């Protein structure tokens, strides 16, 4: 496998302090109102913490 | 086996040589540490005299 | 004798194309061999911009100090930005100028000759 | 000169300039930064704010104006007509 | 465009003053006294001829 | 975390000789509680570890250690000095010669020589 | 130069000739034979010090 190299790199798309907070990650969001029978269309995978 | 005094003295004598030889990589002319950590009293960057061709101010 | 298009629209000769072709080939050949161009080489510039900036700053600071005032240092790229988050953002312009030192000066092609 | 208007590039430049002018006319705030944006987002007068904060307040005011315009002028007109069967992708 | 037209770019900053920190605020770990009579804090009066 | 390293490196890992200055956090295999902001280690590095011969200096506390290191911990013969009073007088506006004259004897008397096993 | 315009020189042509070289002297131009055009008869590295 190609070897990973750990060299720090300089800022891009943001100032050095922060990271990309508003990046979209595919993970379902749960509504507080109970849904009796409705598939989430995306399994939450590993359920336990 | 605990070191005796002559062994400790020799170890320190060689360690000082090692430190002196290692301290020659400390101020790379154009590097991130040199550009970002060499500052004056107010914290502003300073122009270190490390030009390969220019020796200013009678140096 | 042949039409060769209207005279209103400008035409380029063949001498210019030949000169361009020969110039490109000669530039590549001269860049490949530094020491063969009549014993000399080909240089893009005369003085490095950093050298000129350092000399000018030295002279200006000398003149200001001799005049009885605290000398100032002129930065390539721009001055600071009044911010309270991080040190890199405050001095981003000068750092941006200085971070291009190697690409600005050194050539992209290999300096020496291999396989010959 | 109509000769300038004949060329495509001049027409494109004029259209871009007109779009920019309309956008600036409809989104640029005036007096609403200190009144609404600045106090709401920082709770400080705009003058005391850092230069990078005043821009944020102005952007917030402009975005509020843009949303107000797009709701009260375009969407009311285009939504007075109800959902017209809402065509959907069949495949 | 406002900055370009209003001539407000003449207020840009290009120069900063350089102030030498004293030994108290300097790298005290580098300062060392040799023979009890000298030290490594070098400061000569520029060029004197 | 503003930890800085300057020296020889293989691939992308510190390797050979160099100087490392610690900021917030730690590095070079040292424990998280050993270092402070501004401390430095000068000497041999191997596979990112402070392995070999070196010197550890702490400007905040004054501890100076010279000697052997294994992995990221002191292991072998070493010499320890506590130059805290010298730095204390230096930071209070006293010229180096006067501070050295005041605090040379006490520092010289408290020089320690030790053998360390796994720290 | 390729179009080979030839005519008696007027003041405007002479000033164009002057201005071309005046503006060209302010840019970075290719130089042959370095290390000789940079020499100086003094204890310096160039003539600008
Ligand atoms: C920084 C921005 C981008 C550059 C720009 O604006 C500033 O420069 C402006 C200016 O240069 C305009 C040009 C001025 C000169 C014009 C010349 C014109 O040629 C037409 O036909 C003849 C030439 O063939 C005559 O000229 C005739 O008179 C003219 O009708 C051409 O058709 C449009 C033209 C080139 C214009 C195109 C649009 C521009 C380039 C504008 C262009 C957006
Ligand atoms: C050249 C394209 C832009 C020109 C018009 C500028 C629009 C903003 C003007 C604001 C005036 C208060
Ligand atoms: C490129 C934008 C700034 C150009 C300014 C050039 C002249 C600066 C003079 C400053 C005098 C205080």
């Amino acid at each position: 496998k190609p070897l990973q190299r750990y060299i720090p790199q300089n800022g891009g798309f943001t100032w050095p302090g922060d990271y990309l907070r508003l990046e979209i990650v595919e993970m379902p969001k749960l509504k507080s109102i109970n849904i009796k029978k409705t598939s989430l269309k995306q399994k939450i995978n590993v359920q336990p913490v | 086996e605990m070191c005796d005094i002559p062994e400790i003295l020799g170890t320190v004598q060689e360690a000082r040589q090692i430190v002196e030889r290692a301290r020659m990589w400390r101020f790379k002319p154009y590097g991130e540490v040199g550009l970002r950590m060499a500052q004056d009293a107010n914290g502003s960057p300073v122009s270190l005299m490390q030009e390969p061709l220019h020796y200013p101010h009678g140096t | 004798n042949v039409y060769k298009g209207p005279a209103s629209i400008p035409h380029a000769s063949a001498e210019v194309f030949g000169a361009f072709f020969l110039a490109t080939n000669t530039a590549l050949l001269a860049h490949m061999f530094p020491g063969k161009l009549f014993g000399s080489e080909l240089h893009v510039r005369k003085w490095d911009p950093d050298y000129l900036a350092s000399c000018c700053n030295e002279q200006g600071m000398r003149r200001e100090a001799l005049s009885g005032k605290k000398p100032n240092l002129w930065l390539l790229g721009g001055g600071p930005r009044l911010v309270n988050d991080s040190w890199e953002r405050m001095w981003w312009n000068n750092l941006h100028w200085k971070r291009w030192k190697v690409p600005r000066t050194g050539p992209a092609f290999p300096q020496d000759m291999y396989w010959q | 000169l109509s000769g300038l208007l004949g060329d495509i590039g001049v027409k494109c430049t004029l259209a871009f300039a007109g779009t920019v002018a309309a956008g600036a006319a409809i989104v640029v705030p005036s007096g609403k930064q200190v009144e609404a944006a600045s106090l709401d987002i920082y709770g400080r007068p705009p003058s005391q704010l850092l230069p990078n904060e005043r821009r944020a307040a102005e952007f917030a005011a402009g975005h509020r104006r843009w949303k107000g315009f797009v709701d009260n002028s375009i969407y009311s007109w285009t939504r007075t007509l109800p959902g017209h069967d809402n065509p959907i992708v069949n495949p | 465009f406002k900055n370009f037209f209003s001539f407000s770019f003449l207020n840009n900053i290009w120069s900063i003053p350089i102030i030498i920190p004293d030994i108290a605020s300097a790298m005290i770990s580098e300062v060392s006294v040799l023979d009890g009579y000298f030290h490594n804090a070098f400061t000569f009066l520029e060029t004197s001829v | 975390d503003f930890t800085t390293f300057e020296g020889l490196s293989k691939q992308s890992i510190p390797h050979g000789m160099g100087v490392m200055t610690f900021g917030t956090g730690t590095g070079a295999g040292f424990a998280m509680s050993q270092t402070r902001y501004g401390d430095k280690y000068e000497g041999e590095f191997q596979a990112g570890y402070a392995h070999g011969l070196g010197q550890f200096t702490s400007e905040a506390s004054g501890e100076v250690y010279i000697g052997e290191f294994f992995a990221g911990q002191r292991h072998g013969c070493g010499m320890t000095l506590d130059m805290k009073p010298y730095f204390y007088l230096l930071e209070r506006g006293v010229d180096p010669v006067e501070a050295y004259r005041r605090t040379a004897g006490a520092i010289m008397k408290n020089v320690e020589v030790r053998t360390w096993y796994r720290g | 130069s390729s179009k080979e315009r030839r005519m008696a020189l007027e003041d405007l042509s002479k000033w164009k000739i002057f201005l071309l070289n005046f503006l060209l002297a302010l840019t970075e131009q290719s130089c042959i034979y370095p290390f000789i055009s940079n020499l100086s008869f003094g204890p310096d590295a160039s003539i600008l010090e």
